[PDB]
């Protein structure tokens, strides 16, 4: 017998955070602080969200004028692809990876931090400008060129804009570095590169990425301030201006999706065998496909620009189709992850699936958007918003959900009551198809994106009020969440053991809950890319080694 | 406090045979792991280069 | 058809027709993709349980490198039949014979259209008017803009209506005055962007239809966004019948404004499929 | 010595980031060169290759005082690498004159960044280059300080050695540039 | 460290193949010749892998294996010191408060702000910097 | 021996695992009470400046020997006083060290069987504990 | 119109939430249920200390309920 206390501590004594929160170079509590920082601005981002979609269940301009409604989807974009996405991926990066290569910290535990504050600033840089009489930037997220310039959209709102993410891209880049460094020459001794988890390798492609594009989003920013402050004709129309935003801007831009979709696809392939009580399946294919992905996503870019007429149709079209083809090796390999096995869905696993079907819908849309005759009709229509956001909860969402239910005993010590989880997902799943089925219909018979208003006339009316209604219903599905993490933190049910999730595959479950300050009081004999499961089950070790061939 | 109980963080991690990642602590006084000193008003070194 | 389109309206030029088809195809090969997978997944979440029987873990397989290259190869086939249609079918709607019949000036400037009805040569030989008008465009030198003699200046109150034949090929030259908007008709199935110099930034600003096959009233939008009033720049193409067309445009010679030459010839004055926008700013004002 | 060192590699990835940085400019700049119509540069624009190749061949010479430099410090010699790179900053900032010198030069000869296309794009690509170079001039000062004020660990060295690749990674960005304004025009 | 080198030039084979393409099909066949953004942007791309790719090879040519670049290792044989991780800091708070004045004062277009944003910079980086190597105080 | 999912690490740690769905703590009590209980513990403990502890589980025969064997595997027994209650054997037991002496136990510890026992008359575990180490506390002041 | 999609917006969510809950929340957990002292107490012996402070037995008293 030994010595207990009836409950663990509640919280920590007064000035227990604070010092920490200002000073840490610890990767653990930084990758809480952007968990923390990415849904708080997913929130506000929501709440813009909410507003919009209050606006269009009616054919009148209730509330918002027409500049007010510009305003809330052009910050609503930025804040939701750039203030919770992009970072929540480094916070994910910061809460696991140096778990999962066996490393006591990052390569460089100050530009970590750096890169965490440059997020925090520069986006409330870029959202500040709703404190300026003219409001914030009311351009939309992708700042097309002569709409930007100093003559039209004049304001000070679309400058901060401009400033505000060429800091946070600063903070990505300066990330991105600091997790290729950390995956290079920071692992276990056993942790060969074919042994890292999918998570790693994701990571590790999606720093390759953010060091491609982030640079070119930031020149081209740098060139639009030019213009606008020093009144320079880097973009003006008279030279091929507006065709060189567009290049650059996509050049930047779809590597920014993938960048945002490649972690969570690593976030999932660590779930699922977890769960399923299997292996991964396909691990060197998975790698490969990631691989694939992350060459493919640099010179797709104009497949964005279908409408211009300045472009090379069959050589973005193809190249599309090319960048399709890994995606679904990915889903190929989840499939033969979850085949044959012993599923039991808890939370996250629910959630997996959930991204699944989800992410499948919009990737399916995608493939449709791909051939520029049927983007001759529905591009800058609702369709393309219906597509995106069915992809980006795929990932970012779903999966972002996955990843917290999963890794929230890991970095707490504490677990998600599983029943709000439940609902949670419920109502997140129901709103979201409820807001966002209808609205490719609502594209095919021609409403476009970011109208403020419409006509009695226009026949838009009945799909409006069901995208509001679910809009709402994925409004109070954040209350589950919120509370459960609330309740769950401190009155959370104790994990005194490694691995609460029981078959735990990466080496993040061979330490505590939570693991220590270095995260090792241990390393085992890593000799697969599942060294925790051996470990922790040592009589199927030759099971594996037997039976992990098919054939 | 946590400088006067641990010795200050020098930065440096070292990975035991067995895989401890450790860093190593400088005491401010002895050792018995150090003594924990007595909190005596009065500013505490939490840098090496400061200690020479 | 009605159902599987997933909502796009009737074509009414053969570009139209031929890509809904190609959408019909698209949606279905899609759907199918969906429906299999789908099965897959619901196939493992009902079945492939952890049973209270289950005792002992699965086998531990995770390699299946023949059945990964056969899926690996199946989507390079699908992309592959889906690129043949795709690029028949965009070279099918950018088709441009070297002789239009109808040519339109479209000029978006910030808010509004107008259009121009720069040469009209009919087919049979029974009209030809040229409506260029050059001094107007030597007047300023925007030497990329277009001017004409017919125009229909788009309003705050008057919803500009373009009126064209039917049967009769017609060519499309845009351009803006000030910054991006788009051209798009849900009814041709097809949107262009309306860039400020479309030359300069290597762009085809000039797209034709073969003929619009039957009359009627058709409401066009701007598809890309321009400012404060995106939502509030919308436009109207009438189809008329070519006699009436030709009769029209006679009267559109005799200084005649818009809407009373379209009560000359027996339609609508106004623009009917879309109507204009309460200048007041909303509802609580 | 059976590792690499990271404070290299993660320079290294950094300087490749900033390689596509200046490749924004470069497209920028490149655009706007074929809209012309061969007049390029226009009047009243004319290049002055009579200074523009001093700084060129300055900034090159720096480079190698740079690479003397590393060696230097390689071996544990801190007052060899403090002498090489006190004259590479001093030629560094030689440059930096030189660049404002033709700048100034450009300037009163009726080519701004309002005034033109090829201004706006010459002067945002040189400048911004200068801007790196005034960054790489802070990080050599600093570094100084910074071997001053400790025994010169081998840690002294790594810094050296990234600052001294940050550098090389700025003339040689130096060298494209040159090639394509002053040659292919 | 050849898998990350290989990876590096793969990357870089398949960009340079793919910007070599886009040149060529822009050159002939596109409307107004070469597009001269996309091609400047890939070939760059190809140059930043390449860049990356040709120091780790040269950092792998110049290597006997590591304990994580060899399978069938023991967690004994990675035993010894790693290096030094800073175990704590203000600094980038105030690095990042510095450019974020600097940024301001460049998006609201404040010249005076601009230079006191640098100051701060150069301020903070100097206190990042020196961190770890100011020596005691004389006194 | 070692649980299912539990293994041996290279530093003396048992590395175990759990269901998925399943506790690590399965205490046969609310989650409240156990956190009232705590606090009451550390609580009395941060005022007495003595560790206070509750053992629940069988005492067997000679109540007394049992309840002073598990006594000295506390962390400081000899600063510690720790309750003992036996349900199976309706048995309460108060034992303290030796360095607790002449502080206000003495007439403190019958104080703390007398609460318990008036609370699990009417079938309250946790409440009597919580009542008992109250009354104990308030009842022991510092060295 | 404004009287009716209001309330379908306010209350859709709602009544949603509510049978989502009923289904969810009522249901029974993971924590086991709580002990009767009139059942043997069959879980392992339960020793909780304070920890709060930082072998010889001088002292003891005894009861019985
Ligand atoms: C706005 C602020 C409002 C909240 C603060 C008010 C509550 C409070 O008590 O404040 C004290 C609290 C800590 O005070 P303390 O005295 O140092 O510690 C005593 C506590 O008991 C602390 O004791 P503890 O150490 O035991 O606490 C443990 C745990 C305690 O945490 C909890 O108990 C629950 C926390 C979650 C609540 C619900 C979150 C909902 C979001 C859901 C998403 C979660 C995903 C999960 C992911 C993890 C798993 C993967 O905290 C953590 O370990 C993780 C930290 C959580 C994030 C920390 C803050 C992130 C952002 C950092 C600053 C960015 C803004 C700076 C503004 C500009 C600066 C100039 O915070 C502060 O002192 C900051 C002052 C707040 C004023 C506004 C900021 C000034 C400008
Ligand atoms: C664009 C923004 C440019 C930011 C440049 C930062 C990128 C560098 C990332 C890879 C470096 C790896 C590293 O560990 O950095 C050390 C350190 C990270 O600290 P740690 O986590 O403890 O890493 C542990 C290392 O083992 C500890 O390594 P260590 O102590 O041996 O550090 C060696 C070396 C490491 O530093 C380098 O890698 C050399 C790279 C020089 C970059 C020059 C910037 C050019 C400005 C472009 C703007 C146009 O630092 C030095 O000894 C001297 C160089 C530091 C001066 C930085 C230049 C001042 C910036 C002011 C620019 C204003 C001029 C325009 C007006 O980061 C820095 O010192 C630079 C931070 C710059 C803040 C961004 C401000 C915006
Ligand atoms: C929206 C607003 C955002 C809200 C959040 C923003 C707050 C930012 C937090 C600043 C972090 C500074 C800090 O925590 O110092 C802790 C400092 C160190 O305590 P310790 O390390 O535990 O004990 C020392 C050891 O015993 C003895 O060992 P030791 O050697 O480590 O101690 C000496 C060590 C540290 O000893 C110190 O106490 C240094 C205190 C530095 C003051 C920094 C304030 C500026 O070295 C020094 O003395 C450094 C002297 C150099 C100071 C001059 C350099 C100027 C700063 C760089 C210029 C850039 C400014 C950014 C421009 C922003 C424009 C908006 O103690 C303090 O708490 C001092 C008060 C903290 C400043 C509060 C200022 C409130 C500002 C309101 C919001 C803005
Ligand atoms: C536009 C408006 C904004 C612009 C700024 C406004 C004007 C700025 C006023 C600056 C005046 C400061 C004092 C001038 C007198 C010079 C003092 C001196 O020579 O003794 C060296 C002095 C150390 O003397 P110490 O008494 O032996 O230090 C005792 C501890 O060992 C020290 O150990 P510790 O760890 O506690 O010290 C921490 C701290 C060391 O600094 C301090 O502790 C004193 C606080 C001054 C920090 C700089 C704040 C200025 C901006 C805010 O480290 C830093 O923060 C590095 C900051 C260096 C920035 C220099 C670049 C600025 C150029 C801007 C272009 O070094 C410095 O504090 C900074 C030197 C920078 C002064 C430039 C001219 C002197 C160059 C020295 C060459 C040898
Ligand atoms: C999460 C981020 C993310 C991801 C991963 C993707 C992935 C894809 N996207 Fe897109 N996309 C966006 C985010 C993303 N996208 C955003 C934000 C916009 C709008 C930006 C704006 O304008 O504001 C956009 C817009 C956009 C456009 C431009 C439309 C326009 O601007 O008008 C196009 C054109 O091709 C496109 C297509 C695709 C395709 C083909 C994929 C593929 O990667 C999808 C791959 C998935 C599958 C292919 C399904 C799984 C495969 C199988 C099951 C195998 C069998 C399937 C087949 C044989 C088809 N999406
Ligand atoms: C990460 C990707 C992402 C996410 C998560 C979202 C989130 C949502 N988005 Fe959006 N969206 C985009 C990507 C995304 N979006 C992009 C790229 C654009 C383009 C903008 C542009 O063109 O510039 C866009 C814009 C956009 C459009 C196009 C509008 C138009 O063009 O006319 C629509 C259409 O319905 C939409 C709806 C929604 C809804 C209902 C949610 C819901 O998921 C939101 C759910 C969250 C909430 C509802 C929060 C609930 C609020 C509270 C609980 C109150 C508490 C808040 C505080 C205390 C501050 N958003
Ligand atoms: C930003 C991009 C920076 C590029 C640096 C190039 C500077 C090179 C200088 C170019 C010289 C020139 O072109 O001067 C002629 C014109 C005058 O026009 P004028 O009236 O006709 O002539 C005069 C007749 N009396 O300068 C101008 O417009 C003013 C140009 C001033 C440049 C200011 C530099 C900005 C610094 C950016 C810092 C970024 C910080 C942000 C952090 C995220
Ligand atoms: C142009 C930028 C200027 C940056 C100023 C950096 C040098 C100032 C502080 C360095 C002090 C060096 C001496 C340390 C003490 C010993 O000697
Ligand atoms: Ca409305
Ligand atoms: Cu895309
Ligand atoms: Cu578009
Ligand atoms: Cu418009």
């Amino acid at each position: 017998l030994e010595a207990r206390r009836p409950f663990p501590e509640r919280m920590g004594p007064k000035g227990n955070l604070i010092y920490k929160l200002i000073t840490t170079t610890d990767h653990k509590l930084i990758g809480i602080m952007y968990c923390v920082v990415c849904f708080a601005f997913f929130l506000v981002g929501g709440l813009m969200a909410l507003f919009m979609r209050t606006e269009l269940a009616m054919p009148g301009l209730q509330f918002l004028s027409n500049e007010q409604f510009n305003q809330l989807f052009t910050m609503h974009g930025t804040v939701m692809l750039l203030f919770y996405a992009t970072p929540i991926v480094f916070g994910f990066a910061n809460l696991v990876l140096p778990l999962q290569i066996g490393a006591p910290d990052v390569a460089f535990p100050r530009l970590n931090a750096l890169s965490f504050w440059l997020f925090l600033f520069g986006a409330l840089i870029a959202i500040a400008g709703f404190i300026t009489p003219g409001g914030a930037a009311d351009f939309g997220w992708t700042a097309y060129s002569p709409l930007t310039d100093a003559i039209h959209s004049p304001g000070a709102g679309g400058d901060l804009w401009i400033m505000g993410l060429a800091v946070g891209g600063l903070g990505t880049i300066l990330g991105g570095v600091n997790m290729i460094t950390t995956v290079v020459c920071m692992r276990a001794p056993g942790m060969t590169m074919f042994r890292m988890p999918i998570f790693t390798w994701n990571i590790l492609v999606t720093s390759i990425l953010v060091l491609i594009a982030f640079p070119i989003l930031t020149a081209a920013l740098f060139g639009l301030a030019a213009d606008r402050h020093l009144g320079a004709h880097i973009y003006d129309p008279a030279n091929g201006g507006v065709l060189l935003w567009q290049h650059l801007f996509w050049f930047f831009g779809h590597p920014e999706v993938y960048i945002i979709a490649l972690p969570f696809f690593g976030i999932v392939s660590e779930i699922f065998p977890v769960f399923s009580r299997k292996p991964i399946f396909g691990y060197t294919t998975l790698i490969y496909a990631t691989l694939a992905i992350a060459a493919l996503s640099v010179a797709v870019w104009a497949h964005h620009m279908y409408a211009t007429g300045a472009v090379l149709l069959p050589f973005f079209s193809f190249m599309t189709f090319l960048i399709a083809v890994p995606t679904g090796i990915k889903f190929f390999n989840w499939i033969g992850t979850m085949w044959k096995g012993q599923l039991t869905f808890e939370t996250p696993m629910l959630f997996s699936v959930g991204f699944l079907i989800t992410f499948l819908l919009g990737g399916l849309s995608g493939v449709l958007l791909a051939s520029p005759p049927l983007d001759f009709h529905v591009t800058d229509s609702y369709f393309v918003i219906a597509h995106f956001h069915y992809v980006l909860f795929g990932t970012i969402v779903f999966a972002t959900y996955a990843g917290i239910y999963f890794w929230f005993p890991k970095m707490t010590g504490r677990l998600l009551d599983e029943r709000l989880g439940k609902l949670h997902f419920w109502l997140t799943f129901i709103g979201f198809h409820t807001t966002f089925l209808v609205q490719h219909w609502l594209g095919d018979e021609g409403m476009p994106r970011r109208y403020a208003d419409y006509l009695p006339t226009d026949g838009f009316t009945t799909l409006n009020v069901i995208s509001t209604v679910g809009a709402f219903i994925l409004g109070v599905s954040m209350l589950p969440f919120v509370w459960n993490v609330f309740k769950s933190w401190r009155y959370g049910e104790p994990v005194t053991v490694d691995d609460p999730w029981g078959y735990g595959n990466s080496l993040e479950w061979a330490t505590s809950c939570p693991p220590p300050r270095h995260n090792f009081t241990e390393l085992p004999r890593i000799r697969s890319e599942r060294p925790a499961f051996e470990l922790h089950y040592p009589h199927m070790v030759e099971r594996m080694r037997a039976e992990a061939h098919v054939g | 406090r946590e400088v006067l109980e641990h010795g200050v963080e020098t930065g440096i991690i070292k990975r035991l045979p067995h895989g401890a990642y450790v860093e190593l602590h400088q005491p401010l006084g002895p050792v018995d792991h150090p003594i924990p000193l007595e909190y005596a008003g009065a500013p505490l070194p939490k840098r090496m280069n400061k200690l020479g | 058809s009605d159902a599987l389109a997933l909502g796009w309206p009737t074509g009414i030029t053969p570009e139209a027709k031929l890509n809904r088809e190609l959408w019909i195809g698209s949606v279905i090969a899609s759907f199918a993709v969906g429906a299999i997978v789908w099965g897959l997944i619901f196939w493992t979440s009902a079945f492939h349980r952890k049973k209270a029987t289950d005792t002992e873990l699965p086998r531990q397989f995770g390699y299946n490198m023949p059945l990964e290259l056969t899926l690996t190869v199946i989507p390079f086939l699908i992309i592959s039949v889906l690129f043949y249609f795709t690029v028949v079918v965009q070279e099918r709607m950018m088709h441009k014979d070297p002789n239009p019949e109808v040519v339109i000036d479209v000029t978006a400037f910030q808010w509004n259209w107008k259009f121009g009805y720069q040469k009209i040569a009919f087919a049979d030989g029974s009209f030809d008017y040229d409506g260029a008008d050059p001094e107007r465009k030597e007047a300023m030198t925007r030497t990329y803009l277009n001017f004409d003699k017919i125009e229909t200046l788009g309003t705050s109150s008057e919803i500009p209506v373009l009126v064209l034949p039917a049967g009769k090929r017609i060519e499309f030259v845009l351009n803006s005055a000030d910054v991006i908007h788009g051209f798009w008709v849900p009814e041709f199935l097809f949107k262009r962007d309306v860039l400020p110099e479309p030359k300069a930034n290597n762009s085809d600003n000039v797209f034709q239809v073969s003929e619009i096959q039957q009359t009627g009233a058709f409401v066009g939008r701007c598809t890309e966004m321009c400012g404060t009033f995106h939502a509030m720049m919308n436009f109207e193409v009438r189809v008329v019948e070519p006699n009436d067309f030709k009769a029209y445009i006679d009267q559109r010679n005799a200084g005649k404004t818009n809407a009373e030459a379209l009560a000359a010839i027996n339609q609508p004055p106004l623009a009917i499929t879309t109507e204009p926008f309460e200048s007041r700013r909303g509802e609580l004002v | 010595l059976n590792r690499p060192n990271m404070v290299s590699v993660g320079t290294i990835v950094w300087l490749s980031s900033e390689l596509m940085f200046f490749a924004g400019l470069f497209a920028m700049y490149f655009t706007a060169r074929a809209q012309a119509g061969g007049a390029w540069p226009p009047e009243p624009t004319e290049l002055n290759l009579a200074l523009a190749v001093p700084v060129t061949l300055v900034l090159i010479a720096s480079s190698f005082t740079c690479q003397m430099g590393v060696f230097a410090a390689e071996r544990g010699d801190v007052f060899g690498l403090r002498r090489w790179y006190v004259i590479t900053f001093l030629m560094g900032l030689f440059f930096v004159l030189g660049q404002g010198y033709e700048y100034i030069h450009l300037v009163e000869h009726g080519t701004t960044i309002p005034g033109s296309a090829y201004g706006s794009v010459f002067y945002l690509a040189t400048g911004f280059h200068g801007l790196h170079v005034i960054g790489g001039l802070v990080a050599f000062v600093l570094l100084l300080a910074r071997t001053k004020m400790s025994k010169f660990t081998p840690a002294q060295a790594t810094a050296a050695i990234v600052v001294s690749y940050y550098w090389h990674f700025v003339d040689i960005v130096w060298i494209a540039l040159f090639a394509t304004i002053y040659f292919v025009r | 460290m050849h898998i990350e080198a290989r990876l590096f030039e793969i990357l870089t084979a398949f960009f340079a193949l793919a910007a070599v393409v886009y040149a060529v099909l822009t050159a002939m066949f596109a409307t107004g010749g070469v597009e001269w953004a996309g091609t400047t942007a890939l070939v760059l791309t190809t140059g930043l892998t390449l860049i990356t790719g040709t120091f780790f090879r040269f950092v792998a040519r110049r290597l006997d294996t590591r304990p994580e670049d060899y399978e069938d290792a023991e967690i004994s044989d990675g035993a010894g010191e790693l290096g030094f991780f800073a175990p704590h800091s203000w600094w980038p708070i105030l690095i990042s408060l510095s450019f974020s004045t600097a940024a301001v004062g460049a998006a609201l277009w404040l010249p005076w702000l601009i230079a006191a944003g640098v100051a701060f910079v150069i301020t903070s980086v100097c206190g990042l910097v020196f961190e770890y190597y100011w020596g005691p105080e004389k006194h | 021996d070692l649980p299912y999912g539990s293994a041996l690490t290279s530093s003396g740690r048992i590395s175990a695992v759990t269901e998925p769905g399943e506790l690590s703590v399965h205490y046969p009590f609310p989650t409240m009470d156990l956190v009232v209980l705590d606090d009451a513990l550390k609580y009395g403990s941060r005022a007495a400046k003595a560790r206070f502890a509750v053992y629940i589980g069988p005492l067997g025969a000679d109540t007394a020997a049992t309840a002073r064997e598990i006594l000295a595997n506390v962390p400081t027994p000899e600063n510690a006083v720790l309750l003992a209650v036996s349900p199976d054997q309706r048995a309460i037991e108060v034992v303290y060290g030796a360095d607790v002496k002449g502080r206000g136990i003495e007439s403190a510890a019958p104080l703390g069987v007398s609460a318990a026992a008036a609370s699990f008359k009417e079938g309250n575990l946790i409440d009597g504990l919580i009542s008992a180490v109250r009354v104990m506390s308030a009842g022991v002041s510092p060295a | 119109s404004t009287a009716l999609t209001h309330g379908l917006i306010g209350g859709v969510p709602l009544v949603l939430f509510a049978v989502l809950a009923l289904i969810f929340l009522t249901r029974k957990g993971p924590h086991p249920d709580t002990y009767k002292m009139s059942d043997p107490w069959t879980h392992a012996p339960i020793l909780w200390a304070a920890e709060e402070p930082r072998v010889v037995i001088g002292g003891g008293a005894s009861g019985k309920w």
